[PDB]
RNA sequence: GGGAGACUGGAAUUCCUGGUGUAGCGGUGGAAUGCGCAGAUAUCAGGAGGAACACCGGUGGCGAAGGCGGGUCUCUGGGCAGUAACUGACGCUGAGGAGCGAAAGCGUGGGGAGCGAACAGGAUUAGAUACCCUGGUAGUCCACGCCGUAAACGGUGGGUACUAGGUGUGGGUUUCCUUCCUUGGGAUCCGUGCCGUAGCUAACGCAUUAAGUACCCCGCCUGGGGAGUACGGCCGCAAGG
């Protein structure tokens, strides 16, 4: 006995052998049952296997993990043991974006030209660059500049070490520039490739 | 357990003679003394299971030394049951 | 006879000048139980790490004590009773 | 009413948000929900439901006389990201951001586990 | 061991404790 | 690795009053810090999770601020 | 963190009260029952109550086993090391027997925040007496008592002597590097893991903590179902053992 199904496109076909017909149609419709019992594939049956929780279990289908693009390197001894002082000649708003460009570095922290203050250019997205100052202040004031860029309306706050760990950490920006509480001056903290806390400081 | 000074006087009153500490006789007073403090003990903490096997074990201990006692000397095992207070 | 220490917190609204005599006062019965021995030490008005009793500052006093259990118990039952007392903790300090 | 300072209290759990801007003695002021800005069910859950709530809490602050802000963080991971940058795109100035969440010390039983 | 023996001895105790549950009153005014 | 401070001939003792030994071994959040990342013996470690208990229980460290 | 009793601390959940405050909150793979518009959720302040004790906290400690960590006090059991003062074989095992014995369950009296069998709806399904959601009674808790079962497992009864080592870790004594700070290293006794000889095993594997080499005592097995069932008996308020 042969039988043949085509459950919505799907097809199930099922054969059995018997000593007549009685027994060969019993044990195909047995057969066939068995076959659609397999083929339900409605939520009730296919709900044990879609991938459950968080991080228990891993299956074919369960969500990669986002990993971030430096070493984990826990809050236990993650220290800060990269500190740059690179440039704190005064720069206009170009020559900062051409001291960015060959250091291959998303973020920059100089001291601006017309304002005397320092500020961090960063790459501004699609919006083009953007420009944050430890004070803010409107274009005029701001050197004469040809790249199409914007300001941050935003100041940089005051607030301590621990807290700006605490502020990266909890505000999840590839960095954060502040003026220290007790130094008085400027700093840019980001995570560095290693997992330690990159201080750029005067 | 009992303070030094209990276990000297123990000692002292018990001993054969002015050292030894464990002769059957010093073992079994000083067992008794400690059974009767922990009964003292556990007739106020009735759920105090543990302790209760320790007295358990002191029980079975002294009952050996009174055997080895008895089975030595007998003159010996009725005095020191006679001047003990016990029964078996 | 066995030591025991006990930091006492009472709140700071009573003046410091008789936190020592009134405390004196509080120990005259382990004084006069069994022959005691005792040692006062007063650091007070310090601002609590949380709130007790609706009070945010407290006045710290440490008293060292070589008496029996039941008095210290008893003088620690007193303590607790009176109302100028924000708390009381006792430590032994013997090897425990 | 006039409060040039105040604080904001996010609330992120696994299937909402809720976004509440505060008068600093605890008067809430100006609140939005991740629902109240046109999500329902699951809809709800995904980080862009918390930046409109964010923004949209952000205006009905600003409005009201608020300039700078704290924010006070609570609950899983859903939206807190989104949360707070949407807060400083909205012109709102964070002044300090805090992690207050109810940590019990292993008190009152959590519910069975699913399956 | 193969938790078939186990199956199957679980499989009994459970008719019986059935049975008993069934029986439980007849059992008293019998007993 | 790390030194157990109180197994040394210079060890302090631990006691519940001084509160500046016991800040130093408890992290930024009040938690009390792991053995490893200290590097204490057994018994200095329950000797110091004890101090710092009982200075919590008398208002001396704050209960996780 | 061995056990019992007493007192007591904070975070958090729930509820109540009073402010600010609006139209949603809650829940899921997706939703709906449900809560709210009579003012919910959210936020602050105050109050009441019950249970469990985050960090320390681990293949780490204690206990015969079950099992045992918020803090302090009182009472109490056991173990280890050194000296070897003391007694001088007083040792081992143990039929029956007695005691302890997780959770669930039963009785009397309290307590009841969270969780939650049973029970209601909502949802999925061809059907859902289920898995998922909203509520929720016994129970979980305390006191005094019962029952006497567990994958009560290391699926490995107790005691002793011997048989290559290497390396973690807990406790205690001591010699030499010697700063004598230092897991310095060595020696030794008592635990607790990992790897590995000989040896044993049907194999997997065990391997000084033997499942190796031997001695003493106890318990248990004699093909699978029927069946740990029937009858009889003992115990139990009952479930039942």
């Amino acid at each position: 006995a042969q039988a043949n199904l085509d459950v919505n496109g799907r097809q199930v076909r099922a054969q059995v052998e018997g000593v007549n017909a009685r027994e060969a149609v019993d044990r195909l419709e047995a057969r066939l049952r068995s076959r659609l019992e397999r083929i339900a594939e409605h939520w009730e049956a296919r709900r044990g296997g879609v991938p459950a929780e968080a991080g228990r279990e891993w299956r074919h289908e369960s969500e990669p993990a986002r990993r971030p693009g430096y070493f984990p390197r826990p809050p236990e001894e993650r220290r800060i043991i990269r500190r740059k002082s690179f440039s704190m000649v005064p720069c206009t708003v170009d020559e900062a974006a051409l001291e960015m460009e060959m250091l291959d570095y998303d973020f920059h922290l100089f001291t601006e030209k017309g304002t005397g203050f320092a500020a961090v250019l960063y790459k501004g997205g699609p919006t083009g660059y953007r420009l944050v100052l430890v004070i803010p202040v409107p274009a005029d004031e701001l050197s004469p500049f040809e790249k199409p860029i914007t300001i941050s309306t935003h100041p940089a706050p005051c607030l301590t070490q621990r807290d700006a760990v605490e502020r990266l950490g909890l505000l999840g920006l590839p960095f954060l520039f502040y003026i220290d509480a007790a130094e008085g001056r400027a700093s840019v903290i980001y995570r560095r490739y290693d997992g330690h806390y990159g201080l750029i400081t005067p | 357990a009992l303070t030094a000074e209990q276990k000297k006087e123990i000692l002292g009153q018990y001993g054969l003679h002015d050292t030894d500490t464990g002769s059957p006789e010093a073992q079994v007073a000083l067992l008794t003394k400690r059974i009767q403090d922990l009964t003292e003990h556990l007739k106020v903490h009735k759920h105090d299971h543990h302790s209760r096997r320790g007295l358990l074990l002191l029980v079975g201990r002294r009952r050996r030394l009174l055997k080895y006692v008895a089975q030595v000397d007998v003159a010996r095992y009725r005095s020191l049951i006679e001047r003990l207070g016990l029964r078996r | 006879m066995r030591p025991y220490e006990i930091m006492v917190i009472l709140d700071p609204t009573l003046d410091e000048r008789t936190v020592a005599p009134s405390l004196e006062t509080f120990l005259n019965v382990i004084r006069k139980d069994g022959g005691t021995v005792d040692k006062v030490d007063i650091w007070g008005r310090r601002r609590l790490a949380y709130e007790i009793a609706k009070h945010a500052e407290g006045i710290y006093a440490v008293i060292d004590v070589k008496a029996e259990p039941a008095t210290v118990s008893e003088l620690d039952r007193q303590l607790n009773l009176n109302e100028s007392v924000l708390r009381t903790k006792v430590l032994r300090t013997d090897k425990h | 009413k006039n409060v040039p300072h105040g604080a904001a209290h996010i609330k992120s759990t696994f299937n909402n948000t809720i976004v509440s801007i505060t008068d600093p003695q605890g008067n809430v002021i100006a609140w939005a929900s991740s629902g109240h800005v046109g999500f329902k069910g699951s809809r709800k859950s995904t980080p862009f439901a918390a930046q409109l709530a964010a923004e949209n809490a952000a205006r009905k602050a600003q409005e009201h006389g608020v300039k700078k802000v704290d924010v006070f963080v609570k609950g899983p991971g859903s939206g807190r990201e989104t949360a707070i940058r949407s807060l400083q795109a909205a012109g709102l100035e964070v002044g300090t951001i805090s992690d207050v969440t109810p940590q019990p010390h292993n008190g009152c039983r959590p519910p069975k586990r699913r399956r | 061991g193969s938790v078939i023996k186990k199956r199957r001895k679980r499989m009994s105790k459970k008719k019986h404790r059935k049975l008993l549950r069934r029986t439980r009153v007849q059992r008293r005014k019998l007993g | 690795t790390r030194k157990c401070v109180f197994c040394s001939k210079k060890g302090q003792t631990i006691d519940y009053k001084d509160t500046a030994l016991l800040r130093t071994y408890i992290s930024e959040r009040g938690k009390i810090r792991a053995r490893r990342v200290t590097g204490n013996c057994v018994q200095h470690q329950r000797d110091i999770a004890v101090a710092v208990k009982n200075a919590r229980e008398v208002a001396l460290l704050p209960f996780g601020s």
